[PDB]
């Protein structure tokens, strides 16, 4: 609602654990390269 | 789109994040994301108020 | 100044530093 | 003779924004102008924020914000 | 007599001199950040005390 | 010294206990960018300060003169200071050694620090002007001061001379009871601005009064730069004291053109 | 990665459930001084913004003397305390320098902050301090620094 103030990001938000995220369930005899990595922020970021 | 190309210039060398990180009036951290979409909502309605 | 004047002088501080107050 | 942007906490950004919430008093002479001539830049601000937004397949995602 | 060739780019050369200055005067000055694309010290004072 | 060196300065009002910014309400909406009020008839908005100076309990030494400020604390004067003992500038009644390291200083500016302006404000309020060194309080809205006591004409004179004398020394203190109004005169233009912004708001109940505890209903003693004094008994003391300030500055100046020759 | 603990978040290392309770308590104290106490001061308000720096600074130097003091907590637990945030990766970073050990924090050090080229004063040695003013024969000026509070970081004292 217009009238109430966007609330504060650390009292609310902050504390609650986030949710389950969109994700296909994967076939790990198919998928067995990519499965680890693929829904990583930035996949593959940290690997030279 | 294809028809008129803008082409972009070369002498565009100040970009304005690049300078105004040059400034000691602005600083640099990490946070959420929807902590810094919740901060430029109350950011953006006292730049209004 | 010599080097255990130094670590007699920085034990001044109210605090442990870097926030320990001289005054 | 240049040395990067120094990286500062996130509750030094967090808490100037709760400090800034009621500028009732005269020390905040010069932070309401500099609220008024960002005003031109906000623009800009909201593609950045946007742009980065955080996909179906992420719960949560950390920028790297600057800030005033 | 007409003025010389000398003449005229000694006016010249000094004229143009001032004229930029006057416009990167007027562009620096100007708020829009596309303007710096298109463009003292140690003073003594008190009879140099 | 006794009085002032030897202690620190005390807290006189706690962070908690300051008054709230937003001024007392005289309208519909509060404004953000100007701190007022907007859809409002009008109102008198003065009020009683609640606080006061006590000056031989409140001065002490502070971080200023450690550190060698030439400033007063404004607030320490309106007696509201809550840094106490670690505030920048000074919290003591200006004295000789004071303004004679004010004095390069006090042409442009009062001892507040705050930059005096071209010519008067139209009320004779506020700063004060760096074209006259007035040295002369008007002492004006004594009746709201009182809480609308009587008590005599001449009373109320006891009482401006019993609180100004505190704030510094005083070249001569006039009380007019038909005007209703007091004019006092210091020996430095620094003591008046320091009493100026200390005795502004303030009231002259002295608690054995009966009105002690309305001393906030009431509206406050305005104290404002006085105009020139009319009369020519005072107006030849002026030319005067300006021969004589002549007549001192001329021996200072052929010493000048001695060591320029 | 995050702070916040996310499925992509790693779980915990093996040393972190005894350190745990002493990083709780600089944690809730970093929510007390978020907490936007009214203070009408700016003496006062940045002064509440010095406690908070502090809090970061004393919080990296506790990770800082387990791992490279003490040697008390594994590699494996120290890299996943940086890739959480819970230290500074910067900070750490130049006390390990010789002449940055106290180091007040990265923002002091930063010579084009400053008007001149020049580091925070509260990196000058205190005695060095006390040496210029004794030549002008007043005590030293300088108390806290303005971006963090802090009373002197040089290495020395
Ligand atoms: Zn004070
Ligand atoms: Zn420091
Ligand atoms: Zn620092
Ligand atoms: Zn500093």
């Amino acid at each position: 609602d217009d009238d109430e103030p966007p609330l504060s990001y650390e009292q609310h938000i902050e504390n609650i654990e986030p949710l389950d995220p969109i994700n296909l369930p994967l076939d790990s005899q198919d998928d067995e390269y990519v499965k680890d990595w693929l829904y990583d922020s930035r996949p593959l970021e940290e690997d030279s | 789109n294809e028809l008129h190309p803008t082409l972009p210039t070369n002498h565009n060398k100040t970009k304005l994040l690049k300078s105004l990180k040059n400034t000691k009036y602005f600083q640099q951290t990490t946070i959420d994301w929807v902590e810094a979409g919740l901060q430029l909502c109350r950011q953006g309605h006292n730049m209004l108020n | 100044f010599t080097k255990s004047e130094l670590k007699r002088r920085r034990k001044t501080r109210k605090g442990d530093g870097p926030w320990g107050s001289w005054s | 003779l240049y040395t990067p942007k120094a990286e500062m906490p996130p509750e030094h950004l967090r808490k100037i924004i709760n400090t800034h919430s009621d500028m009732a008093s005269k020390m905040y002479n010069t932070d309401k102008k500099a609220f008024l001539g960002a005003l031109k830049y906000l623009p800009h601000a909201i593609l950045k924020l946007l742009e980065n937004m955080p996909h179906p397949w992420e719960q949560a995602k950390e920028v790297k914000v600057l800030y005033h | 007599p007409l003025p010389t060739k000398a003449e005229i780019q000694e006016c010249t050369a000094r004229t143009k001199s001032y004229i930029q200055r006057l416009v990167n005067a007027k562009l620096a000055n100007s708020n829009n950040r596309a303007s710096s694309r298109y463009v003292a010290p140690a003073n003594l004072l008190l009879n140099n005390s | 010294m006794t009085s002032w060196r030897d202690k620190s300065a005390k807290v006189q009002v706690k962070e908690s206990e300051l008054p709230s910014s937003i001024p007392a309400q005289t309208g519909l909406t509060f404004n953000i960018w100007y701190n007022k009020w907007s859809q409002g008839f009008a109102g008198n908005t003065r009020f009683v300060s609640p606080f006061a100076l006590q000056p031989q309990l409140h001065s002490g030494k502070t971080r200023g003169d450690n550190d060698g400020q030439l400033f007063f604390c404004l607030f320490f004067a309106k007696g509201m200071c809550c840094l106490g003992p670690k505030c920048e500038y000074l919290h003591h009644i200006p004295d000789e050694e004071d303004i004679g390291k004010l004095a390069l200083r006090t042409e442009v500016l009062d001892c507040f620090g705050r930059e005096k302006f071209a010519d008067y404000r139209e009320d004779m309020g506020g700063i004060g002007s760096f074209r006259k060194k007035n040295k002369t309080l008007y002492v004006g809205g004594i009746d709201g001061a009182l809480n609308s006591k009587h008590l005599k004409p001449a009373q109320i004179e006891s009482r401006i001379r019993f609180v100004f004398s505190r704030l510094g020394d005083i070249d001569r203190i006039r009380y007019v009871e038909s005007k209703n109004c007091g004019f006092v005169k210091f020996k430095y233009q620094a003591n008046a601005e320091f009493a100026k912004e200390a005795m502004s708001n303030q009231t002259l109940l002295l608690p054995s009064d009966k009105e002690w505890d309305d001393r906030r209903e009431g509206t406050g003693l305005l104290v404002k730069w006085a105009n020139e004094d009319p009369d020519p008994a005072a107006q030849k003391r002026l030319q005067e004291e300006l021969k004589l300030e002549s007549l001192n500055m001329m021996v200072h100046l052929i010493n000048n053109n001695t060591n320029s020759a | 990665m995050p702070r916040i603990k996310t499925r992509r978040s790693k779980p915990a290392p093996d040393g972190f459930e005894k350190i745990k309770p002493t990083l709780t308590d600089f944690e809730i104290q970093l929510r007390d001084a978020q907490k936007d106490k009214s203070s009408k001061l700016a003496a006062k308000s940045n002064e509440q913004l010095w406690e908070i720096m502090q809090l970061h600074h004393q919080r990296s130097r506790y990770i800082y003397t387990l791992y490279y003091k003490r040697k008390a907590i594994s590699k494996d637990l120290y890299d996943w305390l940086i890739k959480e945030k819970y230290a500074d990766k910067l900070l750490i970073a130049k006390w390990r320098k010789t002449g940055y050990e106290k180091l007040c924090c990265l923002r002091c050090i930063q010579k084009n902050e400053t008007n001149n080229g020049s580091t925070c004063i509260c990196r000058v040695p205190r005695a060095q301090l006390e040496e210029e003013a004794r030549k002008k024969g007043t005590q030293v000026s300088f108390h806290q620094c303005v971006h963090c509070g802090c009373r002197g970081c040089a290495s020395t004292d």
